[PDB]
């Protein structure tokens, strides 16, 4: 995944 | 007395042709012209070389910067392959002699097919997985053929290379092998170790494998090799590999001679070979559909126990049908280059690679009319229900010839080119109405021929015009000797001379 | 919860992401077989690491009975794990839409992986990249009108611009809440690049063939 956020981040913050 | 077409003259010789969106991109020794396709004029250039060879500076890492070094070597930029990747953004993927046969990809911009010089990224990505392989390592210097094809949502790359006994550390060279560009476009891989096949390294100098075509055809892959008949023999053989078109690697492996006779005289080593569907007339001859892809190959006879051509040439059709229905009847031997000749797999019965027994034979279509000629390329087309042949002799002679076994042909159009010999890589562009042209290197000089005109401008006077060989469909408009609709003027006839 | 991420190994290395759609099933992609030789797979699930490193307690890892492929048109494959996952509260499934269905456009997505990230040191946990879903007739001209879509597709933007799956990515799932309720609506494939801007990403469409998948599973 390129630009991703890690998988315990929620949507609302990236 | 010869023909005014547009030509071009590179500064070194040119090795591979590329027509893409209206451009012609050339090559060469240390360049890439960027030609323009209506009249060849260079838009653009892309200096490759010389490079500088140090056993440290490694590939995709310059140094120009090293020039002064205790061992520096300045090496030649001979283009071995020149791929146009349209699947992902449009990119031309050069491959050069040097920098241990790395590519590179030429990005284009959004609205500008001739700037080559913009993006351009080096092909290379170090092993670190199993940094006994090298997978960015594509071509060799020897001989390459490369073929691109998209498959499993991929871009695979079939590689044919000519190798000898310089080993390498970390760097090695494959024989015949199948490897995916990744999506990061910034190396390739192989997917498993049957990926490639390759001759032992005892008999990589006594048995060199010269790849003469390659080419896709009914979800198979197949190449076109000139080899020795067996490694103990002392002769020089045609070969037609094929392998089931997979990704994951070469599946159904299998090697069968082809033979050239002429009715037992051989034309052992094949100059040149072109893919094309027949035209009506030769396609009943060949026992062909309209729609069956043909193998056409130019065959050479070899000095004796030996691979150098001897001007005495042939030509003989292989429908792919009948290639494929050869493959499919069992008796068969072991691949003896790549195995050992020798060891337990050659005796037992995707897995294996097989070798046939006896060939696929073929009478030469033009009946010996070639047997004091050297021919090094061929290109075929269709005209009406004709199929013609263009041929490039070693001398430097362009002809186009009916190819038909009902009564030999004589060529319609024959004229010295160049001095240089004819090379075999070819173009074939096709426009409305059967209409198109080829594109015939000769050493640093590109010719656009067209494929039906040239054998009217052989007519000096009206009345000689009016006299040739109905199929070329000749006549006279005013003062030259030209086909109907290169008329434009309305004084076309085929039956009037009037006074001069 | 993450519980039907499944990683599949190939020779000991992670070389896809998989779905688990049912005890012993896992959704994933074609790409994903170098081999036919079965002995070389095996599927990780409870994992949060590539490695399997902080999962130990959580990891499950099963060996592959079957591979069923899908219609010549999909890239899809069911693979049959060797003896049913256990369902705890680190292994779960992923619901599969139902045959006759779509997705509203603009429907929130995500995409998971152990793939490249372009990153230096990546720490090999799970990623996450948001989505969007996009009509089919916007994201082939997104394209350059260089692809047009069949039925069998589908479409998402990037909700942050230069995001998107990669190489190692192939077989996750494109994840979306269809009335209130995780499924699985795609499964990522091999693209034209990996996370280019403002372009947007083709999957399979898994409603398309879910007659085919609830063939196989149910049986």
């Amino acid at each position: 995944i390129i630009g991703g956020c890690p998988y315990w981040m929620d949507r609302e913050e990236c | 007395m010869k023909y005014q077409l547009p030509n071009f003259t590179a500064e070194t010789p040119i090795q591979n042709v590329i027509l893409h969106e209206h451009h012609i991109f050339l090559g060469a020794t240390n360049y890439i012209y960027v030609l323009n396709e209506e009249d060849l004029q260079k838009v653009a250039e892309y200096k490759t070389g010389p490079v500088l060879e140090h056993p440290d500076c490694f590939p995709c890492q310059d140094c120009s910067s090293k020039a002064n070094l205790s061992g520096g070597v300045w090496k030649d930029n001979i283009n071995m392959a020149l791929v146009v990747d349209t699947y992902y953004d449009d990119q031309l993927i050069s491959c050069g002699s040097v920098n241990r046969g790395t590519c590179q990809r030429h990005v284009f911009p959004h609205n500008h097919t001739a700037d080559i010089q913009s993006e351009v990224h080096c092909i290379f990505s170090p092993q670190i997985e199993e940094p006994s392989q090298c997978p960015d390592c594509v071509v060799s210097a020897l001989g390459a053929k490369v073929l691109s094809s998209v498959k499993d949502r991929f871009i695979n790359f079939f590689v044919g290379n000519t190798i000898n006994s310089s080993y390498f550390p970390d760097h090695p060279l494959h024989s015949i092998s199948v490897r995916r560009l990744k999506e990061t476009k910034d190396g390739f891989m192989f997917l498993t170790d049957q990926s490639y096949i390759d001759v032992l390294p005892e008999f990589r100098d006594s048995y060199p494998i010269k790849y003469v075509h390659a080419f896709e055809s009914n979800n198979f892959i197949y190449f076109l090799t000139v080899q020795r008949e067996t490694l103990d023999a002392q002769t020089f053989h045609t070969r037609i590999i094929r392998f089931c078109s997979i990704n994951s690697g070469l599946h159904s492996y299998m090697e069968m001679p082809l033979e050239c006779i002429l009715t037992k005289e051989v034309f052992n080593i094949l100059q040149a070979a072109y893919v094309s569907k027949p035209g009506a007339q030769l396609a009943r001859q060949i026992g062909a559909s309209l729609n069956d892809d043909i193998l056409f190959g130019v065959f050479a006879q070899s000095k004796p126990d030996s691979a150098e051509p001897m001007d005495r040439s042939a030509m003989c059709a292989f429908p792919i049908k009948y290639v494929n229905d050869f493959f499919n009847k069992i008796n068969v031997r072991c691949l003896q280059h790549f195995y050992g000749p020798n060891h337990e797999h050659c005796f037992n019965r995707d897995e294996y690679r097989t070798e046939f027994t006896t060939a696929l034979q073929r009478v030469d279509l033009f009946m010996g009319q070639f047997s004091e000629v050297l021919l090094t390329s061929i290109s075929t087309f269709i005209k009406g229900d004709l199929t013609i042949a263009n041929l490039g002799t070693s001398e430097g002679r362009f002809m186009q010839v009916v190819v038909s076994r009902s009564g030999p042909s004589t060529p319609h159009v024959n004229f010295l080119l160049d001095s240089h010999p004819v090379s075999p890589e070819v173009i074939v562009e096709h426009t409305l109405n059967q209409n198109g042209y080829t594109l015939v290197i000769t050493g640093k000089k590109i010719t656009k021929i067209p494929l039906n005109g040239l054998g009217c401008r052989h007519f000096q006077s009206c009345s000689q015009c009016l006299s040739a060989p109905p199929f070329v469909q000749c006549g006279w408009c005013h003062d030259k000797c030209v086909r109907s609709e290169e008329c434009l003027s309305g004084t076309w006839t085929q039956q009037i001379c009037l006074p001069a | 919860n993450i519980g039907w991420m499944v990683s599949l190994r190939y020779r000991n290395k992670h070389i896809c992401g998989g779905s688990l759609i049912k005890e012993s099933w896992v959704l994933t992609a074609r790409q994903c077989f170098p081999s036919r030789d079965l002995k070389d797979y095996e599927a990780w699930l409870g994992i949060h690491d590539v490695h399997g490193r902080g999962d130990e307690k959580c990891k499950q890892v099963l060996n592959v009975s079957q591979l069923v492929y899908g219609p010549e048109g999909s890239d899809l494959v069911l693979m049959k794990l060797a003896r049913p996952a256990v369902l705890d509260d680190f292994v779960s499934t992923i619901d599969l839409p139902n045959y006759g269905s779509t997705i509203p456009e603009k429907t929130s997505c995500s995409v998971y992986g152990w793939g490249y990230t372009g990153l230096i040191n990546y720490d090999g946990l799970l990623r996450v990249a948001h989505l969007y879903i996009m009509g089919n007739e916007k994201c082939s001209q997104h394209h350059r009108g260089k692809v047009t879509l069949n039925e069998s597709e589908i479409c998402a933007g990037a909700e942050k611009i230069g995001s998107g799956p990669c190489e190692g990515d192939y077989g996750g799932p494109l994840v979306c809440e269809q009335h209130k309720m995780r499924m699985v609506l795609g499964v990522i494939v091999p693209g034209r690049g990996c996370a280019i801007p403002n372009r947007p990403g083709i999957f399979v469409r898994v409603a398309y063939y879910a007659k085919w998948i609830h063939k196989i599973i149910l049986t």
